[PDB]
């Protein structure tokens, strides 16, 4: 009932890793595409030309497998808006590289972070490949709810945390997200998946989000609540969000490390069952969701 | 080759020379079908790194991205998976025996650092947060999420308990105290810090490595007057005093060199031994002049210092 | 793509016809009592995933004689499949090599070079090109495989092909693009109104000084029958090695075999043919340093437009 | 075209400034006591009908050296204008070249090459490219006229420069594609909202290994006025020799110059610029074996899109 998948960082043999992912309960696993500490270079030698292989081969999975289960992601050293010239020419090449990957995978989707405002050349380097070959790949841009600035402990001595409502402030990620998307020219194939922080921000933040192509939620297993039996439950403010986006029907993506004694997904299967049934307005459209169609004009044509 | 794998993976992690003399290896497959981890122990410096002439070797379940002595027995490491992992020498030292596995960090463990005592342990992971570990409890005793983004590096105070330097992604270095309410404070003093080494006497003067090669010196008294210098043209990924009473600075970098630095940071060694990313630094506890360096090339080069 | 690369493999009789010709190559080349004094130097140029190298192995074992393999592609997402096989498998055997075959600077010079550049209109994937480049590291008295192979064309009518055609208007560019550039096409309700006859034609080694690739053939096509010309059907033949052959003309078609379907080139305005009549036509084979296209118009019963003169419409990228 | 190369040539101040850098430079070069003994090795690259040729020889006459000229141009039309000066006028002093400047395989090593081939954003007609396929033969302590050169941009309000961009839409293509591609215009109803900025600099010789022409740069520019922008003027500076310079940019233009006149970089949707607002704009200089391209976009006080990515509307043959 609920369109799931497992997000890894870690994934020592993929067929074992799916196997389980699988027998977990997930629909889909967002998997690294080269070893996400495998740093390359691709300027100066000597690690220029290093050798060996440079990620695991395409023979490991299926076409199939490869065109409906796995989610790419793009590795996390690569910072096409480095202020250090040779970071972002390299970056520029690797960014390259595992998108090129992915695509000629027939991935689904492939991953990329949204955490700092300046997204300029990653945006440049994302549009240039969407304009080069023939891929048709969904890209998903992973963007927090809050600004992990605007989450942190208040533990900083001399640099603390803000109490006062800054009202432009608090909506910060959205704009980072609409200035992606004004970069790379509105494109269909790019998309939002959602990362919901551990305490929701003010209503207003959340409703910036709305009428946004919001194609997947990234819950972290570090916002889920224990219960009286010791199972993960979410909080009244954090169900009614899951709501929100199941009339949305996104992806729900579980990402990080196990906290509880797979139920994190039972939970959201649960939640998913326990929703309003379809009145008989929301029946008949079921199907007709913003599909533009035209007005009939019973006078010129003959219905 | 002792009751342990045939096969150690290409990318060289982490080289720790112990007390004796006896050194340590850190290791993992970061390309190929499989990309798990291992760990090593070379009773003979030289024989490093051929899997047939080893005391003891292990296989982690996955990538080994850090590691740190904890004593003569325990080895502390960093995992891809998430986990924090002690692994203890057995009675013999033909054994690697793993006695934790802890999954508490939410993304890579990326930095590993053992307390003065010897007791807890200090970990920084790629999920932003930091925690303190108590190494015979088996548990976290605080989790801090004071950075904005992935923790580079974490280095416990030399010999201060409660004191730690950390340095991130979002350009801050924290000096922390757990005596304090708000345990971090951030020095003052550009570039991303990516390496972080305390100095062995001075316990209030550190160097911080920054992603574009340059090397600093701080002094946690008055945070203005920074000594620096441009050592590497990439990233430095990391800095190792020598044992001497006073101490040689070794940086390695991404560049695929190690240069050993004087107390005014001017070059007095320099090594293009390495073709990859040159990893680890280990110090010699016998011979002084002679440093280690474990690489991504799989070569273990021991050097000879001019001094 | 990986699965493009994957339906390629999965034709036997292709695979099975490569490992003959080398075979019959290797026996040609080393006497039975040399089998061990010299190793031959084999050279796959565009290896993909591999599907040649495993059968320039497989054609070793039985023509029982030694080879040095060398794997050079530059697809750098198919070079990661390759350098997996030649750990896991392989061995110090094959030596894969990462590059552009005109740009890698090779150790020692071929005994062989194989190759599978062939497109349904044989060089209409730049083959001529690329063995041209690698040429220069191939033995004075080396051997290329394939050695030859020769396109073919056949007049064409099907009102069903010449819509489809028409439908291909897309916005943004020349209204009329569609008719001046080929398709791959499993011809199917169509009828071909003259017998395939021979376009364009190129050998490996090209020897020849001032070599050129470029083209312009004059065909001359009779009809027996009253109908209306939409298109020429294109074909290809290639000589591996000897009498070892593939083909893709309807008339000498190897039977089994996937890899290829007819090419369609479409002409804007339909031709009425009376019968008796003799279609002629006429193709060119153009390139500048960067680009290598075709052009091509009938000239009779009737004239048509010069179609995609300049490559305007279609070109294929050097 | 012959009329083309005419327009360049009426420009006085421009040959008098190239002939003083080669003065200079012949002088620094060659010292008073070795006058008869040492004969430079003079190179111009991309010569057209010869005006640097005359200049060469007007500056060698008044620094009173010895030169051996060399006049290297592609265009075969122009070159046949350079031949008959050869015979005609010039003589065994002036070596014609009919070649392309990265091909040509030169007898020996030039002392001087000595280039025009800057547009009005200086890089824009591939000067960075060109040089650096002819720096193999400049002597390893040879100078490159001009040494320097350097690209400015400044922002711009012309709701009636807008207008006429938008009056160039044609059929068969994007029907955007006019904003995405520079041209060249005497700029004149129009207002600068911010003083002219460096964008990309280029120098000659390049000695550097990993050279990379390829460049991204980000302008924040000051708005001390209410207005809308539309796009970007681009000027250009470059440094003959030394002292010796040539300037686009107006606030430093040379006077009477005729040859350039503004670059404009358009942008699709105009923008609202608020007094004390900062214009903050981002430029790539692309490319790949075959083409160069800029690429654009506005990133303050709002974002636009990536104006031309991948060269799709505009690119720069190589
Ligand atoms: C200048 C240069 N230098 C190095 N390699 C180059 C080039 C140009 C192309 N190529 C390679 C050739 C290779 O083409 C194939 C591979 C397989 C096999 F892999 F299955 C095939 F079955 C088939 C083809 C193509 N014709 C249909 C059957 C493709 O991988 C390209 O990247
Ligand atoms: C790779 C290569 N190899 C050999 N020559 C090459 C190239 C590329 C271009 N060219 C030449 C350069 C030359 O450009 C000029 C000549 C005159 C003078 F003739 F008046 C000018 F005033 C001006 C220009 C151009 N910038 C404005 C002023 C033109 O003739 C081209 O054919």
């Amino acid at each position: 009932r609920v369109s799931s998948g497992r997000d890894l960082n870690c994934v020592p043999e993929i067929a074992d890793t799916l196997g389980a992912v699988a027998k977990q309960g997930f629909d889909f696993l967002c998997m690294p595409v080269f070893h996400p500490r495998f740093k390359r270079e691709f300027i100066q030698e000597p690690a220029k030309n290093r050798p060996g292989p440079q990620t695991r081969s395409d023979l490991l999975l299926s076409g199939r497998d490869w065109n409906t289960l796995i989610v790419g992601k793009l590795s996390p050293w690569i910072r096409p808006d480095s202020k250090v010239e040779k970071i972002r020419r390299n970056s520029e090449a690797a960014m390259l590289q595992e998108l090129n990957f992915g695509a000629y995978l027939g991935l689904p989707a492939f991953l990329l972070p949204l955490n700092q405002e300046d997204n300029t050349n990653l945006a440049r380097v994302l549009t240039n490949h969407i304009h080069t070959g023939h891929h048709s790949s969904m890209f998903w841009m992973r963007v927090p709810l809050v600004a992990p600035e605007d989450l942190r402990d208040d533990i900083i001595e001399n640099a603390p945390t803000t109490h006062t409502e800054e009202y432009s402030g608090e909506e910060k990620t959205w704009m980072w997200w609409h200035n992606f998307r004004t970069l790379c020219d509105y494109s269909k194939r790019i998309a939002v998946a959602l990362e919901i922080g551990a305490d929701l921000p003010s209503n207003h933040v959340i409703d910036r989000w709305l009428g946004e192509p919001i194609k997947a939620a990234i819950l972290p297993t570090s916002i889920f609540l224990t219960n009286k039996k010791g199972f993960p439950v979410l909080s009244k403010m954090h169900q009614r969000l899951i709501f929100r986006l199941l009339k949305l029907e996104v992806q729900f993506i579980i990402t990080g490390t196990n906290h509880h004694s797979c139920s994190y997904l039972q939970y959201l299967e649960y939640l998913s069952q326990n929703r309003p049934p379809p009145n008989a307005y929301e029946l008949f459209a079921k199907g007709y969701e913003d599909y533009l169609q035209s007005p009939l004009q019973p006078l010129m044509d003959n219905l | 080759p002792p009751n342990a794998p045939a096969c150690m993976e290409r990318q060289l992690e982490a080289a720790r020379y112990r007390s004796d003399g006896a050194l340590l290896l850190g290791a993992s497959s970061l390309s190929g079908r499989c990309w798990a981890g291992s760990l090593w122990l070379f009773k003979d410096p030289c024989a490093a790194p051929n899997e047939g002439f080893c005391s003891a070797g292990v296989q982690t379940e996955a990538g080994v991205a850090d590691l740190t002595w904890v004593g003569e027995r325990g080895i502390l490491v960093a995992s891809d998976s998430g986990a924090v992992e002690l692994w203890e020498l057995d009675e013999n030292e033909t054994l690697i025996v793993s006695k934790f596995c802890k999954y508490e960090h939410d993304d890579i463990v990326s930095t590993v650092s053992v307390l003065s005592s010897g007791t807890q342990a200090v970990s920084g992971s790629k999920d932003i947060c930091i925690k303190v570990w108590d190494l015979a409890q088996q548990v976290v005793l605080s989790s801090y999420r004071a950075h904005a983004a992935q923790v580079t590096c974490v280095a416990a105070s030399p010999h201060k308990d409660s004191v730690f330097l950390s340095c991130s992604e979002d350009n801050r270095i924290l000096l922390w105290d757990t005596r304090c309410p708000k345990p971090a404070s951030q020095i003052g003093c550009g570039y991303l810090p990516t390496s972080l080494a305390w100095h062995p006497q001075q316990s209030e003067v550190f160097v911080f490595g920054d992603e574009n090669g340059t090397v600093s010196l701080v002094d946690t008294k008055s945070t203005s007057c920074v000594l620096s210098s441009a050592v590497h043209s990439q990233c430095v990924t990391g800095l190792v005093f020598s044992p001497h009473s006073v101490p040689f600075l070794a940086s390695l970098s991404e560049d695929c060199s190690l240069a050993v630095l004087d107390s005014s940071l001017s070059e007095l060694f320099r090594s293009q031994a390495h073709r990859d990313f040159v990893r680890d630094a280990t110090w010699s506890p016998l011979n002084h002049s002679l440093l280690t360096t474990v690489g991504w090339d799989h070569q273990v080069v021991h050097h000879v210092v001019p001094t | 793509e990986s699965q493009t690369y994957e339906v390629f493999e999965k034709d036997p009789i292709k695979y099975s016809q490569y490992q003959q010709a080398i075979y019959k190559c290797l026996l040609d080349r080393v006497p039975e009592e040399e089998k061990d004094t010299n190793v031959q130097v084999l050279m796959v140029l565009g290896a993909g995933r591999g599907p040649l190298v495993n059968a320039s192995l497989r054609a070793a074992k039985q023509a029982d004689r030694r080879i040095k393999l060398y794997a050079v592609e530059k697809n750098p997402n198919a070079v990661v499949t390759l350098e997996n096989w030649q750990f896991e498998e392989w061995g110090s055997q094959v030596t894969v090599v990462s590059s552009d075959m005109r740009e890698w600077v090779a150790p020692e010079k071929a005994d062989i070079i194989v190759s599978e550049l062939l497109g349904s209109f044989a060089d209409n994937e730049l083959s001529p090109e690329c063995l041209d480049g690698a040429q220069h590291f191939l033995k004075d008295d080396g051997v290329s495989i394939p050695g030859e192979y020769t396109s073919f064309l056949a007049p064409i009518s099907s009102s069903k092909l010449y819509n489809e055609v028409r439908a291909c208007r897309e916005k943004d560019r020349d209204p009329e693009a569609q008719f001046e550039m080929p398709y791959v096409v499993r011809l199917h309700n169509f009828h071909q109104l003259s017998a395939p006859q021979p376009c364009f034609t190129f050998s490996h080694p090209n020897r020849d000084p001032m070599i050129d690739n470029n083209r312009y053939c004059t065909l001359e096509f009779p009809v027996e029958v009253n109908t209306v010309l939409h298109g020429f059907a294109g074909y290809f033949e290639t000589v591996l090695y000897q009498d070892i052959t593939l083909s893709i003309r309807p008339e000498t078609h190897s039977p089994g075999m996937f890899s290829w379907f007819p090419i369609l080139f479409p002409i804007k305005q339909p031709i009425t043919v009376r019968e008796g009549q003799t279609i002629c036509v006429r193709f060119w084979r153009c390139s500048n340093s960067k680009k290598v296209w075709y052009e091509w118009a009938v000239t009779a019963p009737v004239c048509s437009a010069i179609h995609n003169p300049t490559g305007r419409s279609y070109t294929i990228g050097l």
